[PDB]
């Protein structure tokens, strides 16, 4: 929005911007240290070892 | 490529797919646009269909 008095307001003046989680819900760590993981589920009919 | 030529073992090492061309980059001014009173919605939607 640009207020009539030769001025403008940008998203900086209303919010804070930055890269963050797409979903802050589920989190994890490993032996204490901060960590992440992808748990893989096997496809019906496939061979575990393979 | 400029190392496959400096190589004995290979010959006729071309790239598949075309290379970079000059592109005409538009650059509409989010400020002057609203100054005049033109919305960005209309400016894009118009450069589109046109």
């Amino acid at each position: 929005k640009v207020n009539p008095d030769g001025s403008q307001v940008r998203l900086k003046d209303v919010a804070d911007v930055g890269l963050g989680g797409q979903d802050y819900s589920i989190n994890a760590q490993f032996n204490g240290s901060p960590a992440s993981g992808i748990a893989i589920k096997l496809a019906t009919g496939a061979n575990a070892l393979d | 490529l400029m190392l496959a030529a400096q190589n004995p073992a290979l010959q006729r090492v071309r790239p598949n797919g075309m290379s970079d061309e000059p592109q005409y980059k538009l650059e509409i001014d989010d400020e002057k646009a609203s100054a005049l009173g033109v919305s960005l919605a209309d400016i894009n939607s118009t450069v589109s269909i046109a």
